[PDB]
């Protein structure tokens, strides 16, 4: 009832040619009845010593089955089905939402004529030759045609009624209006009538809520995620330590409580994948943390366009940003974390910036409008930065929240060298084989101090003599280095790093009133 | 009619681009311009058996209430089989563009090949499949569209220059520019004559090119110096010997001798007074043996400079600026879009060619404004860059 829709192999491409499975008599017996019926409905149809593919079949227990894995291993690739996620807080929430089946709608489209000959399968001489004329079960190319032509049909039905929502998921339709019972009904029928004008039968067990869809439970006026269980083991190997952790991420994106630093210390100069582990300690309770917080399932409400999207931020450990979209207090539409580490040298400020980022995407996404946000920092503090920092940012309209910790700006590099203040002229340098790291410095006040070290690196020494700079100078200093490593690293203004110099420098420019940092070529 | 056949490069197959997300508006307005275009057949709904896909987004071009379609076909025209410039409008003294890509609306495509400009218009939140679409004619964005289109198009450009090449005019993709090196007010009417001159064949602020340069790099010029001020002299010539290797800075060096205050001042010696002064004769001109070559990609660098000012070079060798500007002032994302236009535009006059840029932005950042305030028809090449410009004071 529906224009065919032309379909090919691959680029020279042959058909399937895999001899038939001989099977049993029990068995061929089976598939000859089956066959039966669905020749004498269409779906199938004999064809003789004339096609030359064969797909074998199977009989299933007694149901056919055609393994077609080798035909759609060379059939064209078709634009993709699931093109999104999406996600449950974006659905809007109606009044009413019926459910219709299609299901023996499925062999109720029909195939190509010119690809057909591809679907070619033998049943056994009881003690036959067929081809499909019909999307078959287990080919490549049948859900996206199934779908397509299912919205080619809805399409018009949509049109004189946009105010219903359709979602077509399977072998099902989720229609929901925010019409009254009365309307609703009446106006489902319409559908199934629509429907049923196709050839699409609906039939007059009613699946109900909750709705398992994707990991999801879709309830009336709410979604919950499905139960997320760890594997229980006595013995860990590197392998599952690894899909573990994987796991864990995957669920601290919703579940912000999640650790997996202690478990992945375990991760630690593994020789091999099958390689046992014993659990720390601290991995242990890690883990047990992780059970605990999993079990409560998250959970949030739907869309109410008729409301206002808010996005609220806040600074949970380090690095790490939890978020809650609402629309009414507390009544979270969803929740997330945001944690990403862009790059080495960073601070609060950017970071805030691109969870806020992170958040606009997702929500445009989502509901396709950007949300009202309220940040943990002052007018004040976003401003300065903004206009010093080095790339183009945009921030949206948003509300200030003093709810702590704060986002703050921890200091900010002198533009000038300061006048009366000391000048410190710092530097480093060491032995390949091993350090002979002496960092140190002169002033123009005749100050001078030299420091040797151990086990560190060359640059490492050029940060050093700014630490001894820092570290021994009045509140107000002018550094001199040569060094663009160290340049580089503090002109960026970062407020911490996974250095242990950079960060006592990091404290020690916080402590500074004044801070003039100079860079001088190495002559 | 008939159609001209278009190929792939041997050895290529359609694009195959994610769509990025947009507003609920931006898909409303791109769901209207569609099905009438549609209704008049440019493009017509297609199936599930066509793989291909090409961003598509919706602008508002300012001073009007109408949303414009743009396609983002910048990876069709990457692998459509290789298709086979005038100086002078970067010498004329106003020049003006216009938009000739609905001429294209009125020739056929090649059949084979249409389903190659396949796009798609997103559904929010994915609960819809999202409207697909295919071009039946010639599509706006696609290099193949001027290429197949340029046997009429000079075609219908002889009544105006065959014994007319005193003015100037060059075609880009989309894109019209004609130069004309003629009176201010004496500009407008000879265009406004062209925009009759076309239109007699269906499809119903200047610039300012000999005005530009690639700036000279300037060292400060002070009645007494610093300890810093040397060491920042010095820094910004170390630099810029890398360009001009003729540049010296032993003398001043010498001046950073001893270790004085920072804000101390120290006489500036005959022989530094020289060598700078002969320093600052080496950079009164551009670096010799820099011209443009075609076998290289012109590259571009914009560095955000505070107060709504942005600074750019364009480049194939780095340190080998073609050509060097500033735009200036709202915010820094309206800026920088603007900014990227105006350099486009400029690099397609120069060399016509569109450079691919580096910009100073979060990615997602980018990705989610850009279409705010574009209002161009084409779409340059760009990167992200993430690395502090170190040298910001000194480029
Ligand atoms: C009309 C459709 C679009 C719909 N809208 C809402 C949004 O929910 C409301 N309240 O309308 N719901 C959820 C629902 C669940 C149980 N009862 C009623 C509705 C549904 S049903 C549904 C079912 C599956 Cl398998 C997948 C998806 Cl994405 C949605």
């Amino acid at each position: 009832p529906i224009e065919t829709v032309p379909v090919k192999l691959k680029p020279g491409m042959d058909g399937p040619k895999v001899k038939q499975w001989p099977l049993t008599e029990e068995k061929i017996k089976a598939l000859v009845e089956i066959c039966t019926e669905m020749e004498k409905e269409g779906k199938i149809s004999k064809i003789g010593p004339e096609n030359p593919y064969n797909t074998p079949v199977f009989a299933i227990k007694w149901r056919k089955l055609v393994d077609f894995r080798e035909l759609n291993k060379r059939t064209q690739d078709f634009w993709e089905v699931q093109l999104g996620i999406p996600h449950p807080a974006g659905l809007k929430k109606k009044k009413s939402v019926t459910v219709l089946d299609v299901g023996d709608a499925y062999f109720s489209v029909p195939l190509d004529e010119d690809f057909r000959k591809y679907t070619a399968f033998t049943i056994p001489s009881i003690n036959i030759r067929y081809q499909y004329n019909v999307l078959p079960q287990g080919w490549k190319g049948s859900p996206a045609i199934f779908q397509s032509s299912m919205t080619k049909i809805l399409e018009p039905f949509r049109k004189q009624n946009p105010d219903i929502v359709i979602y077509q998921y399977m072998d099902d339709l989720y229609v929901g209006s925010d019409l009254e019972i009365g309307q609703h009904r009446t106006k489902i029928e319409e559908l199934r009538q629509h429907l049923l004008r196709w050839g699409l039968t609906t039939p007059d067990h009613q699946k109900e809520p909750p709705f398992l869809w994707m990991g999801y439970e879709l309830h009336p006026d709410k979604w919950t995620v499905q139960p997320i269980v760890l594997p229980e083991k006595d013995s860990w190997t590197v392998n599952d330590i690894q899909k573990l952790v994987g796991k864990l991420n995957w669920a601290s994106q919703i579940y912000p409580g999640i650790k997996v630093r202690q478990l992945c210390k375990l991760l630690r100069g593994t020789k091999a994948l099958t390689e046992v582990i014993p659990l720390t300690e601290e991995a242990e309770l890690e883990l047990a943390e992780n059970r605990e917080i999993l079990k409560e399932p998250v959970h949030g409400v739907y869309y109410d366009p008729s409301k206002d999207l808010i996005a609220e931020i806040q600074k949970q450990g380090q690095g790490q940003w939890t978020y809650q979209i609402y629309q009414e207090p507390f009544k979270n539409l969803k929740t997330g974390k945001y944690a990403r580490m862009r790059g080495a040298h960073t601070n609060d400020v950017k970071q805030l910036t691109e969870a806020v980022q992170k958040i606009t995407t997702e929500s445009i996404v989502i509901w396709g409008k950007t949300p009202k946000f309220k940040l943990p920092i002052q007018k004040e503090t976003w401003e300065t930065w903004w206009t010093e920092y080095w790339q183009a940012t945009w921030i949206p309209e948003w509300e200030f929240v003093n709810t702590p910790p704060l986002v703050k700006l921890w200091y900010q590099l002198e533009k000038e060298p300061i006048v009366g203040a000391e000048t410190f002229y710092v530097d480093g340098a060491a032995n390949r084989e091993t350090k002979l790291g002496k960092a140190g410095y002169v002033t123009n006040r005749g100050r001078q101090k030299v420091v040797t070290l151990t086990d560190t690196t060359n640059q490492k020494t050029e940060l050093q003599a700014i630490y001894l700079a820092l570290q021994d100078s009045g509140l107000e200093v002018n550094i001199v280095t040569d060094s663009q490593y160290a340049l580089g690293i503090i002109q960026a203004q970062p407020d911490q790093s996974e250095s242990e110099l950079v960060n006592q420098i990091i404290e020690q420019l916080i402590k500074k009133e004044k801070v003039y940092l100079a860079w001088v070529p190495a002559h | 009619i008939e159609t001209v056949p278009v190929k792939l490069k041997p050895g290529m197959d359609g694009p195959k681009v994610k769509q990025w997300p947009l507003t609920e508006e931006k898909i409303k307005a791109l769901v209207e311009i569609c099905t009438e275009m549609e209704k008049e057949g440019k493009i017509s709904k297609i199936g599930p058996e066509n793989p291909y896909n090409t961003p598509v987004f919706a602008i508002k071009k300012k001073d009007s209430t109408k949303w414009r379609k743009l396609v983002d076909f910048r990876e069709l025209n990457k692998r459509t089989q290789d298709f086979w410039h005038p100086a002078g409008l970067k010498k004329k003294k106003s020049v003006t563009v216009l938009d000739v890509g609905d001429a294209y609306f009125s020739v056929p495509l090649d059949e084979d090949f249409r389903k190659y400009t396949a796009f798609t218009i997103p559904s929010i939140n994915n609960e819809t499949p999202g409207i697909r679409y295919q071009y039946n004619v010639l599509p706006q964005g696609w290099k193949g569209s001027p290429a197949i289109f340029q046997s009429s198009m000079t075609k219908i450009l002889e009544p105006f220059r065959k014994q007319n090449p005193d003015i100037v005019i060059y075609q880009y993709m989309d894109d019209l520019y004609v130069g004309s090196d003629l009176e201010i007010g004496q500009h407008r009417t000879k265009i406004e004559e062209l925009r009759q001159h076309l239109l007699r064949w269906g499809l119903t602020y200047e610039l300012h090119p000999d005005k530009w340069t690639v700036q000279p790099i300037v060292l400060p010029e002070k009645d007494s110096w610093t300890v810093n001020d040397i060491q920042k002299l010095v820094g910004k010539l170390n630099w810029a010997s890398q360009i001009y290797p003729g540049i010296k800075v032993r003398q001043l060096c010498k001046l950073l001798r001893g270790t004085k205050a920072l804000t101390e001042v120290i006489p500036l010696t005959e022989e530094a007074e020289l060598e700078l002064a002969e320093n600052r004769e080496i950079l009164k001109e551009p670096v010799h043996g820099v011209y443009y070559d075609p076998s290289k990609d012109l590259i571009a660098e914009i560095q955000k400079q505070g107060q709504g000012q942005w600074t750019y070079q364009i480049y194939q060798e780095p340190f080998k600026n073609l050509k060097t500007g500033k735009y200036a002032r709202t915010n820094d994302v309206k800026q920088l879009t603007e900014a990227v236009q105006k350099i486009t535009t400029e690099s397609i006059v120069i060399w016509g060619k569109t450079p691919k840029f580096k910009l100073p932005i979060q990615k997602e950042t980018w990705e989610t404004w850009w279409t705010e305030y574009w209002q161009a028809t084409w779409i340059p090449e760009w990167e992200f860059v993430n690395t502090p410009p170190l040298v910001k004071l000194w480029y």
